[PDB]
């Protein structure tokens, strides 16, 4: 129960985390004790002012050695990236971790590109992502695996537009739009190749608005959206179809996997696919330039 | 004095004073690198370069007033940063040649992004890590080479980790041109994980390559290669201490005819030393290591392919055979009219030598050319055996039934 | 950062746990490496409550961490294991006996690694890093692992050891569900980083196969693939990095896409032989002619006009592939054929997609399909076929034609 | 004319024992040591670093405020005090001097003096991270007093990466002239290390050039991971053991591929001699 207001600091970011050393004893001492717990720390959106640097801002002359650091029972409000991720940002464990009402567009959480010896299982484990006022979460960087635990991704779009080689895994997190009626996407693979997202478990709300215009999923070319045993949901708001010319849930040229997923065949409002790559039947769009098959 | 904090602020200010000395703090904003002192000039029409000569909006000239020497800082490389510095780097070294003054590149991480070479000019300067590991990272470059060696002394590069992310069509070194006197040196680089890693290319100057190290390139000839037709490259490439190493796939190849290279105290390890120039390609390793440490791979170690009158002599130094499932293969071959010359060194032999499956005979060296063997050392007290080198030096006549008969 | 100095300790074990607060928090344990002194064991060494390692280090002892018999449950919390003595010295489970991982590191072994030895034993790991060591399973039967958001790595190293190795017993299950599993380049990975024994299984669910230029894999298993062993893979989700410059492998034998695939039915069924007007051309099943010399391979001597070998099978949207072949061409005119992939509707009209493999004119086992037999599944296909056509005058072996469509 | 640029300090002490309070506030150090006029340079004070000092490139004044040097290029021992020609120990300013350039991947350079190694305290190189470099070759190391087991050992700290990207970069050690008084049990240089560690050394492509070594039990000694080391412009001369000129004992791990030396001198004719005992050694 320790709260710092941070509505006066005008500094660039009000916490950092990162070792001074490059091996030993970070290797036998990181993992002993949290980096940072118990403290709700909030600002008042001032730009240039973030919250937490997972990491440092430049290269370092050698390494250093973060892995198994933990920031544990702490928020992160008001600020204008609210956790952002530096060079040598691996290994990190966020426990119930809260990031919440951030300025930026990617300001809920932000992982830039061209990060240096970064990416190994950024972990978080019943943390809660939430806005709605135009901040989200951003993965940028390439080669980089994030694991999301009971997570909740509220009011907001997680984009991945990394060059190569994401890999964000959610186990039984929720995406939901509670009280909003924005009809922004609630994952947006929107770049770059060998791209994975997983959503396995957990449950996808999507709360009535005045009509969803667009697919809450897309997955870009050359990458892929992994669905493991999860319910697809359906509202009568459903308009898809405006943005991908026919009535799907998931949009882009990517690929979709499904795997012990299940539709609401019970919904009065009906049921709908949820991709073309997972079409039962060739030719399915005339794209053959005849009516073969 | 009057205090500008980046060169952005420097360069809007409407400067007016001649003769005014004037404070950079730095030359990116915070970052407290590159700045100095700088004397207004109005008279002065000298071309910007933004580093030694600032050009402000207005067109007045600011010199720099150094005191010391030139460094890319001064010229907008911001070390250990995501922020390409291949341009600043670029100017640095263009006013660096222009005054016949080394290069000095400070230790620390640089991004190089772009597509623009930067051809080192060795007549008037060369680029030096000043000094200790110095990284440069072109893992996001997109040009068709990184650095190119051409006149047409200090060594020409020295010091310098260079390295790139395999991408197709983008190679480390190119010492020379890509078209049609003079000594010069690359001396303590190591070149990883490019296309090609180095290519010869044409150039009249006698080039050497001390403690040089080239690794994990992506083509097939990409640790080190030169092509054919280079005709006006006619002095002998000499390597000293040089490692050739964990190609990944990636090995030496010769093409180029009527070409001589010399090796001395380098080691080629898990890579193949390819040889097919037309005709009258000489190479000499002395004193070198052939070896696959660590992989145990069963990959030739030299491979004369082609051509006519090509030599490739080893003298001295050890040729080592790690074991593995099984040699099927010969670890050194020499087609047809093409000579291998063997002088001092130890053939080694293992239990795992199957050459018989290539060959069908139980020999170290395949192909239909000619070996000879000066000096050289059996295992005869090996354990596992031992076993003949090549056809060519058969001790008895009709070894092999060729004659259709069985006389002899 | 509470350090106990375990180094002149000479007891079998330092901390056991027999019986909410974790039972150990905040320690950092480490011995000498001496030989027979333990770190921490779980349970007892000779034969209903949950409890809780919590953020400790146990480091340089004989095992550092050993499961014995016991029936709470255990979950472990950012702890770290590493620098052990014995081969099993990281995590040890041994036979004769859920436990839970949350976020710990096992790493830098320096010969130490885990070993499951113990049957109806379930291991599960979150978020867990398996760094420069391996993970034996070497159970009776019916062990289970499961691996979530894990890292497996080789960083860097030039050791070529297993990540994976699951080499004895039976009902064994290994599963890998998202994370990552990052393969640095090395001298040369010339033996399988995942293997899987008879009667276990791997399963790999949304997580990306890596591919790197150093794979050497055919070394021990004959043809390029990922994992070996005789055991059962399934994917659900696997990406292949169809965009890698240095290519792409299939992942193991038991998905190939096509039947007899190693020719070890010891015949040429399944493969469709088309002659066309070449009657005179010779298309053979060869025992004992592969690269092992121990399989099976199809012999093509096309006369006048060229052979082609065929092969169709069910697939579809969606889906990913690769292809490797292993390839011996003998002699050959030029170009010696081409293998390559096409896909079709099930009304057998011809999909966009197509991928094909020139053979060339190098002699010896080689391997085919690296870059060039990859890619996605076109939408709509509903049939898969392989053709392997060899050119007329030319003479060329063919084994392990392993084709994987990853897919459920 | 009273007016200054910065603030000067005369010495070191002087600087150390200011009350600085202005953060970021450049300053001068004229000299370390007070009116010898080396080892100066701006410093940036700095009261947020948490920075561990070395009296070098990291100074904790008497107040616990940092002042960070400004360094560009190589690092000087001078910077952390070691003086010209003096009878006092240098090798702890070296040694402090060499751990600082290590740990930033830059090489120590020395001004041309005589210096006196005394003690026991060997200086460990680390040819993956940072040399020793004799200015001009001009470093006379006056160890008739060292009673260590050697002075010098060259040895990387990486079993792999990034050594086999640095080691190259730069020699380990370079342009001194290494001597000691035949003490029984002191050597000279040891290339490789004493014992087998649990992971292989890679020491391929380390340098030393243009050095000497006198006087010592073994001049030079091969040991573990004496792998691809290449010695230019080495002398050896006037060693106690009967192998002191050059000794590759016999049973050393991952070593003898190309051992190189060029335009290396030879020398002695009081007993001592070169032996190579190691098997499967490649010189």
């Amino acid at each position: 129960k320790v709260r710092i207001d941070c509505s006066e600091f005008t500094g660039s970011i009000v916490f950092s985390i990162n070792s001074s050393y490059s091996y030993t004893p970070a290797a036998y001492y990181n993992n002993l004790s949290p980096a940072l717990q118990g403290l709700y720390v909030f600002g008042a959106k001032t730009s240039g002012v973030d919250g937490l640097l997972v990491g440092r801002e430049t290269v370092g002359s050698d390494k250093s050695y973060n892995g198994q650091t933990e920031v544990r029972e702490c928020t992160f409000d008001k600020f204008d990236r609210n956790i952002r991720m530096g060079h040598n940002s691996w290994r990190f464990v966020f426990y119930k971790v809260n990031s919440l009402n951030a300025l930026s567009p990617n300001g809920i959480l932000y992982v830039p590109a061209g990060l240096d010896d970064s990416g190994e299982i950024l972990s978080f484990y019943h943390c809660q992502f939430f806005d709605g006022a135009g901040s989200n979460i951003r993965l940028s960087c390439s080669s980089y695996t994030m694991v999301f635990n009971t997570c909740s991704f509220l009011n907001i779009t997680f984009f991945v537009d990394s060059a190569s080689s994401a890999t964000v895994t959610c186990n039984g997190c929720n995406f939901e739009n509670p009280g909003s009626a924005s009809t922004r996407r609630y994952v947006d693979i929107s770049a770059g190749h060998t791209n994975v997202f997983n959503i396995i478990g957990g449950s996808i709300v999507t709360n009535s608005n005045p009509g969803q215009t667009q697919a809450l999923l897309y997955v870009s070319t050359d990458n892929l959206l992994n669905l493991v045993g999860v319910t697809a949901p359906y509202g009568g708001h459903y308009q898809q179809e405006q943005e991908l010319g026919y009535h799907a849930f998931i949009g882009g040229a990517g690929t979709v996997t499904t795997s012990g997923v299940m539709l609401q065949l019970r919904n009065g409002a009906g049921t709908c696919p949820l991709h073309s790559s997972l079409s039962t039947f060739s030719n399915w769009n005339f794209g053959y330039g005849n009516l073969n098959a | 004095y009057p205090q500008f904090s980046s060169m952005a602020k420097l360069k809007a200010f409407p400067h007016s004073e001649d003769g005014q000395l004037v404070r950079l703090l730095s030359w990116h904003e915070g970052v407290g690198l590159g700045g100095g002192l700088f004397k207004v000039s109005t008279s002065s029409t000298a071309t910007g370069n933004d580093g030694t000569v600032v050009v402000a909006s207005n067109g007045v000239r600011l010199l720099r007033v150094v005191n010391g020497p030139i460094w890319a800082d001064m010229f907008g490389a911001l070390p250990n940063s995501d922020i390409d510095s291949m341009p600043a780097v670029a100017a640095a070294y263009a006013y660096a040649a222009s005054v016949n003054t080394d290069l000095y590149i400070g230790v620390a991480t640089y991004k190089f992004k772009g597509s623009t070479p930067i051809n080192v000019d060795p007549s008037r300067a060369g680029i030096i890590g000043y000094q200790g590991k110095v990284r440069i990272d072109c893992s996001e470059f997109t040009g068709s080479i990184v650095f190119s060696i051409n006149s047409s002394l200090s060594p020409a590069l020295q010091g310098l980790y260079v390295f790139g992310a395999k991408t197709s069509g983008v190679d480390g070194l190119l010492v020379g041109r890509e078209t049609v006197n003079g000594q010069t040196e690359v001396r303590e680089c190591t070149f990883d994980k490019f296309d090609r890693n180095i290519r010869m290319g044409h150039n009249s100057w006698r080039f050497v390559f001390y403690k040089v190290n080239s690794l994990n390139a992506l083509s097939p000839n990409g640790i080190l290669y030169v092509p054919a037709g280079l005709d006006d490259s006619g002095e002998i490439l000499s390597f000293y201490h040089c490692q050739f190493f964990d190609g990944a796939g990636s090995n030496i190849r010769l093409s180029c005819s009527s070409y001589t290279m010399v090796f001395n105290t380098c080691s080629f390890l898990n890579i193949t030393f390819f040889v097919d120039s037309a005709s009258s390609a000489t190479v000499t390793c002395n004193g070198c290591n052939f070896e696959n440490p660590g992989s145990a791979s069963t990959r030739r170690y030299v491979d004369i392919s082609a051509g006519h009158t090509n030599v490739f002599n080893i003298i001295g130094g050890s040729i080592v055979t790690n074991s593995n499932p099984g040699q099927t293969q010969a670890l050194l071959y020499v087609s047809t009219d093409n000579l291998l010359n063997l002088v001092g060194v130890t053939a080694p032999y293992g239990g795992h030598y199957q050459q018989e499956q290539e060959l069908g005979y139980h020999a170290f060296i395949g192909g239909a050319g000619t070996v000879t063997t000066s000096g050289v050392m059996l295992q005869l007290r090996n354990g596992a055996g031992t076993c003949p080198l090549h056809s060519s030096l058969s001790t008895f006549s009709n070894w092999n039934f060729g004659y259709g008969n069985l006389n002899a | 950062k509470v350090r106990i100095d375990c180094s002149e300790f000479t007891g079998s074990i330092v901390f056991s746990i027999n019986s909410l607060s974790p039972a150990l928090q905040g320690l950092y344990v480490f011995g000498a490496k001496t030989s027979g002194v333990d770190g921490l064991l779980v349970g007892r060494e000779t034969v209903n409550g949950q409890t809780e390692v919590r953020e400790c280090t146990f480091d340089k002892f004989d095992r550092n961490i050993r499961m014995g018999h016991n029936s709470w449950r255990f979950v472990f919390y950012k702890v770290n294991s590493l620098n052990a003595l014995s081969p099993n010295g990281i995590l040890y489970v041994p036979a004769g006996l859920i436990l839970s991982f949350y976020h710990c590191q096992f790493f830098d072994g320096a010969g130490s690694n885990i070993r499951l030895s113990c049957s109806s034993y379930t291991m599960v790991f979150n978020t867990c890093s398996f760094l420069n060591i391996t993970f034996f399973v070497d159970s009776a039967s019916s062990a289970t692992v499961t691996c979530n958001g894990c890292n497996f790595e080789n960083p860097g190293s030039a050791s070529t050891r297993r990540y994976v190795d699951i080499s004895a017993g039976h009902t064994n299950v290994f599963n890998i569900i998202g994370g990552s599993i990052v393969t640095n380049s090395n001298p040369g990975q010339t033996q399988a980083l995942l293997y899987v024994s008879t009667d276990n299984l791997l399963n790999l669910v949304g997580v990306t196969a890596p591919y790197g230029g150093h794979y050497q894999q055919e070394q021990e298993l004959g043809y390029h693939a990922f994992i070996g062993g005789a055991g059962t893979v399934t994917t659900s989700g696997v990406m292949l990095q169809l965009r890698n410059g240095a290519g792409t492998c299939p992942l193991h034998s038991s998905l190939s896409t096509f039947s007899n695939w190693n020719f070890g039915y010891g015949n040429l069924n399944a493969w469709t032989v088309d002659k066309g007007t070449g009657t005179s051309s010779v298309v053979e099943y060869l025992a004992n002619a592969g690269p092992k010399g121990t399989e099976g391979a199809m012999r093509v001597a096309p006369v006048s006009v060229g052979t082609n070998v065929s092969q169709v099978q069910a697939v579809t949207n969606p889906g990913m592939f690769s292809m490797s072949c292993m390839v011996n061409i003998a002699t050959t005119p030029g170009n010696a054929g081409q293998v390559s992939i096409g896909f079709l509707d099930a009304a057998g009209n011809s999909l966009p997609g197509g991928v094909s493999a020139n053979l060339g004119t190098t002699t010896g086992w080689q391997v085919i399909g690296k870059n060039t037999l990859r890619g996605k599944v076109p939408i709509g296909a509903k049939q898969v076929r392989v053709n392997i056509q060899t050119v007329a005058g030319a003479d060329v072996k063919y084994a392990y034609l392993l084709c994987n469509v990853v897919k459920p | 004319g009273y007016s200054v640029e910065y603030p000067q300090f005369s010495s070191m002490a002087k600087l150390k024992a200011f009350p600085h309070s202005e953060d970021g506030q450049l300053v001068r150090l004229l000299s370390w040591h007070e009116g010898v006029g080396l080892g100066g340079g701006l410093f940036k004070v700095s009261t947020s670093s948490t920075a561990t000092g070395n009296d070098g490139t990291v100074v904790v004044a008497s107040n616990g405020v940092r002042l960070l040097r400004v360094v560009n290029g190589p690092i000087w021992a001078d910077m952390f005090g070691a003086l010209p020609n003096s009878d006092i120990d240098s090798m702890p300013a070296v040694a402090a001097a060499y751990a600082y350039a290590a740990s930033v991947n830059t090489d120590l350079y020395i001004g041309v003096a005589t210096y006196k190694f005394k003690g026991s305290t060997p200086i460990n190189v680390d040819p993956s991270r940072a040399g020793i470099i004799g200015y001009q070759g001009k470093v006379r190391i006056d160890c008739s007093e060292f009673t260590g087991s050697i002075v010098f050992s060259i040895n990387s700290s990486y079993s792999y990466t990034p050594a086999a990207y640095y080691n190259n970069l730069s020699p380990a050690l370079q342009g001194l002239y290494v001597f000691g008084a035949k003490t029984s049990g002191v050597d000279g240089l040891l290339v490789g290390r004493e014992t087998v560690g649990s992971d292989k050394s890679y020491n391929g492509q380390t340098e030393v050039r243009e050095c000497t070594f006198d006087k010592f039990d073994r001049n030079i000694r091969m040991g573990h991971n004496s792998w691809r080391f290449v010695f230019y412009k080495v002398n050896s001369l006037n060693a106690l053991s009967p192998n002191g000129i050059l000794y590759v004992p016999a049973g050393l791990d991952d070593s003898g591929e190309i051992l190189s030396f060029y335009h290396c001198q030879f020398f002695d004719g009081a007993g001592s001699n070169i032996r190579l005992s190691c098997s499967s050694y490649t010189m």
